RNA sequence: CCUCCGCAUAAGCCUGCGUCAGAUCACACUGACAAUUAACAGCCCAAUAUCUACAAUCAACCAACAAGUCAUUAUUACCCUCACUGUCAACCCAACACAGGCAUGCUCAUAAGGAAAGGUUAAAAAAAGUAAAAGGAACUCGGCAAAUCUUACCCC
RNA sequence: GCUACCUAAGAACAGCUAAGAGCACACCCGUCUAUGUAGCAAAAUAGUGGGAAGAUUUAUAGGUAGAGGCGACAAACCUA
RNA sequence: GCUAAACCUAGCCCCAAACCCACUCCACCUUACUACCAGCAACCUUAGCCAAACCAUUUACAUAAAGUAUAGGCGAUA
């Protein structure tokens, strides 16, 4: 029912509602995948409800009753995501021995800076793909100069940073 | 710019809204050779007639059904020309358009440079009735001019735009199957087929199973009403110069299996707020629920063929202008 | 500079093909030919200039019926719709050719030297000396390139060995192989020459933009040149 | 000469890298990577084919290997096929005789106009919302109206109840001639079907008479000329219905000629020819259905009618089909060519002339009525 | 799920599953005074009408009769101490009709 | 690509000039490759070939900087490879012939691994290297299993 | 005045990222923009 | 003509506006007379579990004690399925013939 | 009292007089909060072959010329249905809340849509209009401008 | 994206007289006068005019670019 | 007495030393920031201002030898 998008009717108009802590990583880590899935859906609905409440508050010009709870929920969700993801990664490592799922290949584009070109997934092979051969992954001589310039710029910035730090240190020393 | 009314609408609870727009009262119920012919018609398209190119579900209601419907119309008419001499004289139109333009209600303009200005909000029903039978003599009355029937019309608690209903500005159009220079200005049996969008299977798939009948009802309310309006216009009559006669017309929407039967009673064109204030009149519509003309076809044999449906059709056809 | 030439139709057809205008611009997009453009819209009728080509899986001399004689917007001469056997085609119309008429196409290099009629095509070897001809090929099987304009004609001057000598519409003369085809008579729409344009508007319609205002001085070239005719050119 | 032009023919592939000629080393190419590179040689990949079979990117086999490709070229007729000539060509194809007037029986079966006028008016002005309806609208409409009017005599004639006009009605018929194979395909027009067959117009003596006059030759415009030359044709003939369909007997082919442009429409002779062909084809199909597939001179010659097209002009045709063995006696069609109700309709008035039709002649209408009646 | 690579469906392979949904929603009071049975949600831009229908039916066990989405432009005309255009985010609104004459009035929170 | 003074006085005008070699197109049979290569070949190249007698010899002898072409380099590499492998260029029925051919070029003939890399660009070389050491990443699970096995063995020993 | 007559399609065809990437000059333009650190590198 | 503002589906002309979309992800293809073909398999159906009789609430009591964190590496996982190996003294060589592929992911989320 | 203007669509722009709260010619300016729902319109169409002579002009006569804008067919291939986007506004290009510029469809006095006059006075000079005795081009470079109109003749 | 010219594929032209015809709307241009001349405006307003079924006007998309383009030469126009 | 004045510390400059930068997910060469279908490809002396009081050959781009030998409208200058 749509009553799931709102909390307990008792809690409407309290200014403060009791919500005890977020799911920590270790606890989450120790629950099972089936359990975890179930937990996710429980979390989700709660999150939705919180969002709705927030929206209502905004509409009303009134402050939230217990906004920290939403944050906690979010944190919990994040933790859950991390745990499951970690597990998946581990599994992948065990099976194929691959870091990440979605593959790439460290490709040097037009502008010469090396992109992690994440692969896009589709039906025909590359050599008879019209829109992918026009995507060029090589520099040509004019780019090198620009790269050099960029590098120089970067170096300048670095120098500025370093010198500034030193100056600050000196100032501090002088003070104390 | 006017609210573009669609008789065969996907909108839910469209009926009440439609009624409000029109100002109707809807009510339940009405105010062997033939059978064989019907069976033959059913068969022809579904079996006997060999298709060249392959038939598809998107292509089903166009290719199979409309022609069958047409056949039913024409053959039936031929049969009943002895039974009724008016249908011999009466013209018949396949897919010819029907347009009608009314004004129902006021609206203070919400925003812009025209804000806080009275705007009489406009409607238009356009239509292509699968086919229709147009007579020169006007049909009878059904129910008397100014019949009370105290059942009450829907509210319209919110804006017309809240229902899926959209405004546009294109040429205004009040028009029957033909133009003014014509003897055959009246009519008595509009046939519709619902599109592929409002197949009952689709409805079932969606949670809207209560809106199966509703759609048909809405359609009946719309197209018929429009036709009536057109007829009225062609014999003078406005909002202000209200109809003296009761303009009547009948119709039978359908689907390949499922038919239902709808007569319309047009007592008013006085839908503007200027006229409504002193208005005891209201337009009427009576109709049956969608009963299947038949169950199913296996090869070249209908499983169960319903004669009751056929009888209704015959009745609709067979009524005369007094 | 986008420029796909419209001439991309590989298959022969009778149907008239949509013609893109050039304006006198090249594929580079610059004007190479001044004073062109802005005329009436036109469609191309594909003209079969290889007069003796046989219909598919046949070899002998090809008879033809004239179905129609029409105006071609693409050119000065008027054109004829020929039919024969299974196939139809457009040819350039000879003078006086009308619908219903029957035409002959031949490959037959006769030692008899058979006389011919104003519509029909023959090898030059079969044609009597002194007959007027049009749509003359340069080589055998090459296709008819010469004497195609409204009202024009060349005349067969003599035969020497396996070659014939033609006088072109410019009286400059041309030696052509005996077996090369031509069609007897003069090109149709004779008196095209006598047409008076009447107004600038007509000229514009024809797709000819006006001359430039810049006053040029006349130079060395501009005196009249009385010369002998250039030496008869051969293709053997 | 070679039409095509070099630039617009697909670009010639760039020359194969010179390393490939050297036997025998591994050419280092950009197929190791998955992008193009200008240094690094061009790789040569094998011709890819797809494992699964998507209909939305389906590539068919060549005309060499198709499941029913024949070597003898068939020649097939259509609604679109519009033949150079003419009535004569059609006759030749069909093997038949053209008589200048409709038969006497039909005429007799005739022996009022306001209705016709109304119908005409309705088609040419009244039916649509916009002013002046176009031909793709009115031409079929007029015909339909006429048909309806004819039907309105069911009160007069009780036998008219046992018919049905149908719209899609595709069909086929295949035969040899000189001998070259020859085919007809179905309609894009209406078809009046009846339970009883039509009666014979000509006697068996008359048919014997036809033998004397030779079918016209007309060189060099040979048949088959304009018809669609075709391989992969399939020789099986076909009526428009499965077995057991009531109202199976083709009374009149109500085909029509819409097309708002002058070019897309038929020219009248061509139209007539087409009609004749249709008549033959349906008749032939009927004959096939009736008798064996083996050819002969017929005992009962089947009759089919076909009205001509267009809102203005009307070509009537009744076809007798008496010989399923072509290549002796021949068939005998008769036509009333280009008879026409009403010359020109003024949808708007003029500045003097009214807004109705003009030059209305009811003879055409009468003829139509007669045609409709034939069986009863 | 939002911000995820979707697997390719070539022709006759498996049904696409979503275990663990990334997008989450919020039902709101309609300002313009909607009719009975129409519930309005603010939705992530990546979510489809169909997805919304599915999402409600599965997780909330609600009978959805119709869904009509609509993207809403968030305002850009707003500037800072720097005179840089702050943009309100564009967002998607749904108008979801409930089935079987279920009906729904939005509750009075913050009484 | 240079400049010329107009009539070879410096006080006359200076104007740019491009001096082109006189190019040709000619076939060359190469004993080591057993194939006829059509080549763009200047007169100078021909002369060089004549001097070194064989085209193959020229290819071999000519120092990489001297040779002046990518194609030439490639050819040289191929020749080297052939020399190394001792692969059948003349197939069977000509082993003696093959041997004889080989004996013509006992000079040169570098180890098989070096001759692969000969006459390459930098980028090409890099690509080759990449190809050589690409592989699939080995499953960590397998490694773990191996480790476990080792541990077990150790335990058994002790 | 009023020499600008906005039309998005034209603009994108004229000055767009794709057009700049098509030519070496265009590429250089983008590189220049990058080097300056400009926020909008193409149109 | 602001090129600081983000390009979007609202911004162009008619033909431009209908092409783009937001990050919506397509349900099907389109054919014939622009008739769209909603394929069931491309639509993601949400596999929702049964929460009836599920004690895990969305928050965790303050009385619950804290523990030291442990990043779940592959080694640990292996160890947690090393008992069988030990007993002997559970792996795919390829997972191409498999519905749920761990590397080039099929499974959504 | 004006209406030499209105409603739409296209293009363009992109929340730019909607609710509440707030401040400082007269009080569309900031902050929050709402808002535009598809059927209209965008977003198309599996191959290989093979076909497309007869304009448009109420298309009927006439009548032409500058020679034109709307077509299939054969065989093979095929069941899955309505996704995604635009849809606000007093609006765009002209630095401006600028007498300018701005495509098409309707409406041709408007059923739309506006306000020429902050208040007084009634001087000069200036601007726009109307008035005119008698004369009537005498004005002036020239009947320029104006109000009634129309004669004859040169030059290019 | 202004203008110069072109290519593609669209659109508009009432009413009266009777054909690059006449009068005359809408549109196009800009003769002469007055006002304006830091202006309503970096070329406008008011009137008065030339054109207005054509060598016309014009919405959209494309093309030619500087030692060049484009030009019914005015050494015009090529974003004040 | 109003307008205003004033105010150090943001940071920056020049060295030194050391070889830098660059995948939370998703998107991004199609009209970039767009989930999903059958064809091309990069290299080619710099010039001119200017100086020679104009202007055409011509004019630079660790220390010491050395501004030496040489070059050069045998001059500017190199
Ligand atoms: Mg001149
Ligand atoms: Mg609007
Ligand atoms: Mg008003
Ligand atoms: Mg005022
Ligand atoms: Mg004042
Ligand atoms: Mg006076
Ligand atoms: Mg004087
Ligand atoms: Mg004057
Ligand atoms: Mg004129
Ligand atoms: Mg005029
Ligand atoms: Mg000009
Ligand atoms: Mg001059
Ligand atoms: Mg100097
Ligand atoms: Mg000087």
């Amino acid at each position: 029912g749509l009553e799931e998008f709102f909390d307990d009717p008792k809690n409407w108009g309290q200014e403060k509602v009791k919500s005890g802590a977020a799911w920590t990583c270790q606890q989450l880590r120790n629950k099972s995948n089936e359990d975890l899935h179930k937990l996710w859906y429980v979390l989700l609905k709660e999150r939705n409800m919180l969002l709705t409440l927030e929206q209502e508050a905004k509409r009303q010009r009134l402050p939230m009753p217990s906004p920290e709870r939403l944050d906690k929920v979010v944190d919990s969700m994040d933790a859950l995501d991390k745990v499951v993801q970690e597990r998946e990664d581990a599994l992948r490592l065990l099976q194929t021995g691959q870091e990440r799922a979605r593959p790439g290949a460290w490709r040097r584009d037009i502008f010469g800076r090396i992109i992690w070109h994440k692969f896009k997934q589709w039906v025909i092979p590359w050599h008879l793909n019209k829109r992918y051969n026009r995507k060029r992954f090589f520099a040509l001589p004019y780019v090198d100069h620009f790269l050099r310039l960029e590098r120089e710029k970067r170096a300048r910035i670095k120098a500025r940073k370093e010198n500034l730090e030193r100056k600050k240190a000196k100032i501090l020393l002088k003070k104390f | 710019m006017k609210y573009m009314v669609y008789p065969q609408t996907f909108a839910l609870n469209a009926d009440r809204w439609y009624q409000y727009f029109t100002k109707t009262v809807f009510l339940s119920g009405l105010p062997a050779a033939l059978r064989a012919v019907a069976c033959d018609c059913l068969l022809q398209e579904h079996f006997y007639l060999r298709r060249r190119r392959r038939v598809h579900r998107y292509e089903e209601s166009e290719v199979i059904s409309l022609p069958f419907l047409d056949q039913l119309v024409s053959t039936l008419v031929g049969l009943l020309s002895p039974h009724n001499p008016a249908l011999a004289a009466a013209a018949l139109d396949y897919r010819c358009p029907v347009h009608f333009y009314w004004v129902r209600g006021e609206e203070i303009i919400p925003r812009g440079h025209r804000r806080g200005r009275i705007d009489d909000l406009r409607y238009q029903i356009d239509d292509k009735p699968n086919n229709q039978i147009r007579i020169s003599k006007q049909l009878a009355e059904f129910v008397p001019l100014d019949y009370s029937v105290p059942i009450e019309i829907p509210t319209i608690k919110c804006k017309p735009d809240k229902l899926p209903l959209f405004k546009r500005q294109y040429e205004n159009h009040i028009f029957v199957g033909s133009k003014t220079a014509d003897p055959c200005c009246y009519g008595h049996t509009q046939f519709h087929l619902l599109p592929d969008k409002l197949r009952r299977e689709r409805l079932l798939r969606q949670n809207c199973a209560d809106q199966i009948e509703v759609v048909f009802r809405a359609n009946a309310i719309a197209s018929l009403f429009a036709w009536t309006g057109a007829q009225a216009m062609y014999q003078g009559f406005w909002s202000e110069a209200d109809v003296t006669r009761p303009f009547v017309s009948q119709a039978v929407i359908t689907d390949g299996k499922y038919f239902s039967f709808f007569c319309y009673q047009l007592n008013t064109l006085a839908l503007t707020t200027q006229a409504d204030q002193n208005n005891p009149r209201k337009n009427i519509c009576w109709g049956t629920q969608s009963k299947p003309l038949y169950e199913t076809i296996e090869d070249n044999d209908v499983k169960g063929f319903n004669d009751d449906v056929l009888l209704q059709i015959v009745h609709f056809l067979l009524n005369r202008p007094k | 500079a986008n420029f796909v030439s419209w001439k991309s139709r590989t298959k022969y057809t009778i149907t008239p093909v949509k013609m893109r205008k050039s304006g006198g611009r090249d594929h580079t997009g610059r004007i190479r030919v001044h004073g062109i453009g802005g005329g009436h819209k036109q469609r191309y009728r594909m003209i079969d200039f290889l007069r003796f080509r046989p219909e598919e899986t046949k070899s002998g001399p090809f008879e033809e019926k004239v179905i129609q004689v029409r105006y071609d917007p693409c050119r000065s001469a008027d054109i004829a719709l020929v039919a024969g056997g299974s196939r139809k085609r457009w040819i350039i119309a000879t003078e006086n050719m009308q619908a219903g008429d029957t035409i002959l196409n031949s490959n037959h290099i006769g030692r008899m030297a058979v006389a011919a009629r104003e519509g029909d095509a023959h090898p030059l070897g079969a044609l009597p000396v002194g007959t007027l001809i049009n749509n003359v090929e340069s080589e055998p099987g090459r296709g008819a390139q010469y004497i195609r304009a409204a009202g024009t004609c060349g005349v067969l001057l003599r035969k020497v060995n396996g070659t014939a000598i033609i006088q072109l519409p410019s009286k400059r003369q041309m030696q052509v192989l005996e077996t090369c085809v031509a069609t007897v008579g003069r090109v149709s729409n004779v008196d095209h020459n006598k047409r008076v344009i009447g107004k600038a508007g007509r000229n514009r319609w024809l797709g000819k933009r006006p001359n430039s205002g810049r006053w040029h001085r006349k130079g060395g070239w501009a005196g009249r040149k009385i010369r002998p005719l250039p030496p008869m050119k051969s293709y053997v | 000469y070679e039409w095509g032009v070099r630039s617009t023919r697909k670009s010639e592939p760039p020359p194969l890298d010179r390393v490939y000629e050297i036997p025998g080393l591994e050419p280092i190419t950009f197929a190791g990577k998955m992008h193009f590179v200008p240094w690094l040689a061009r790789p040569i990949f094998p011709p890819w084919d797809r494992g699964y079979k998507d209909p939305r990117f389906y590539r068919s086999p060549p005309l060499h290997e198709h499941p029913l490709y024949k070597d003898q070229a068939c020649y097939i007729f259509h609604h679109r096929c519009r033949l150079l000539e003419g009535v004569k060509q059609a006759l030749w194809l069909t093997k038949t005789k053209l008589i200048e007037g409709l038969p006497e029986k039909v005429l007799s079966l005739v022996d009022q106009d306001e209705c016709v006028l109304n119908v005409i008016s309705h088609a040419r002005l009244w039916q649509t919302t916009e002013e002046i309806p176009k031909r793709e609208t009115y031409c079929p409409v007029i015909v339909d109206n006429l048909i309806q009017l004819c039907k309105s005599q069911i009160l007069k004639h009780p036998s008219l109840a046992r018919r049905i006009c149908v719209q899609n009605s595709t069909f086929s018929a295949t035969w040899n001639r000189e001998s070259l194979l020859l085919q007809v395909r179905g309609s894009g027009g209406a078809r009046l079907s009846t339970k009883d067959p039509l009666p014979t117009i000509a006697s068996r003596e008359e048919i014997e008479a036809t033998k004397n006059h030779v079918l016209e030759t007309f060189y060099p415009i040979s048949p088959i000329i304009d018809l669609h030359e075709c391989n992969i044709y399939d020789v099986k003939n076909d009526t428009g219905f499965q077995e057991g369909y009531p109202y199976p007997y083709p009374h009149t082919l109500y085909l029509l000629d819409k097309a708002n442009l002058r070019p897309h429409r038929l020219q009248p002779d061509q139209l007539r020819a087409k009609m004749i062909l249709f008549a033959f084809g349906s008749a032939l199909a009927q004959a096939r259905l009736l008798y064996g597939n083996d050819a002969k001179v017929l005992e009962q010659p089947v009759v089919v009618q076909s009205v001509g097209t267009d809102g203005r002009v009307f070509h009537f045709l009744v076809f007798q089909l008496n010989t399923t063995d072509l290549d002796g006696v021949k068939n005998l069609a008769w036509v009333d060519s280009d008879q026409l109700l009403y010359q020109h309709f003024w949808c708007l008035p003029v500045i003097v002339e009214p807004v109705g039709p003009v030059g209305f002649k009811p003879e055409t209408f009468r003829k139509f009525l007669a045609l409709y009646l034939h069986g009863a | 799920a939002r911000n995820v690579v979707y697997p390719l469906y070539r022709l006759g392979g498996p049904q696409l599953r979503v275990f663990r949904t990334n997008f989450f929603i919020q039902l709101v009071r309609p300002g313009v005074a909607q009719p009975e049975d129409t519930v309005q949600f603010r939705i992530p831009m990546e979510m489809t009408r169909v997805d919304l229908r599915n999402y409600l039916e599965g997780i909330y066990n609600v009978p959805v009769a119709a869904v009509r989405t609509r993207v809403q432009h968030g305002s850009n005309k707003r500037r800072d101490h720097r005179n840089v255009r702050i943009k309100k985010p564009d967002y998607k609104v749904a108008y979801v009709q409930l089935a079987h004459g279920q009906t729904f009035t939005f509750p009075d929170l913050f009484p | 690509l240079g400049q010329i003074y107009a009539n070879n006085d410096k006080l006359s005008k200076r104007l740019k000039k491009v001096w082109k070699p006189q190019l040709f197109e000619r076939e060359f049979y190469s004993e080591i490759l057993d194939k006829k290569f059509t080549v763009t070949v200047t007169m100078r190249t021909l002369d060089l070939i004549d001097e070194a007698y064989g085209l193959d010899f020229y290819i071999l002898k000519a120092s990489g900087e001297d040779l002046c072409s990518k194609f030439g380099m490639d050819l040289k590499r191929g020749m080297l490879l052939r020399l190394a492998r001792q692969d059948p260029q003349l197939h069977p029925e000509d082993p003696e012939r093959r041997a004889a051919i080989y004996d013509k070029y006992k000079e040169f003939a570098i180890p098989e691994e070096e001759a692969e890399w000969v006459g390459l660009t930098l980028e090409e070389a890099i690509e080759k290297q990449r190809l050589l050491e690409e592989k699939d990443p080995v499953p960590l699970f397998k490694i773990y299993v191996a480790e476990l096995i080792q541990q077990l063995q150790q335990q058994a020993l002790s | 005045g009023n020499e600008y007559q906005p039309s998005n399609i034209k603009r994108k065809n004229k000055h767009g990222w794709v057009r700049r990437l098509s030519t070496p000059a265009g590429v250089q333009v983008i590189l220049r923009r990058m080097l300056k650190g400009r926020k909008s590198l193409s149109h | 003509a602001d090129r600081m503002s983000k390009w979007t589906s609202k911004r162009g002309p008619r033909s431009f506006r209908g092409r783009k979309g937001r990050g919506a992800k397509g349900i099907g293809f389109l054919t014939s007379g622009w008739r769209f073909v909603q394929i069931k398999e491309m639509v993601p159906e949400f596999v929702v579990p049964d929460l009836t009789g599920f004690k895990l609430k969305p928050y965790v009591s303050y009385l619950a004690p804290e523990s030291e964190e442990t990043p779940l590496t592959a080694a640990q996982l292996f160890s947690e399925a090393v008992a069988p190996a030990i007993e002997k003294d559970g792996f795919e060589p390829t997972q191409e013939g498999k519905l749920f592929q761990l590397y080039p992911r099929n499974f959504l989320r």
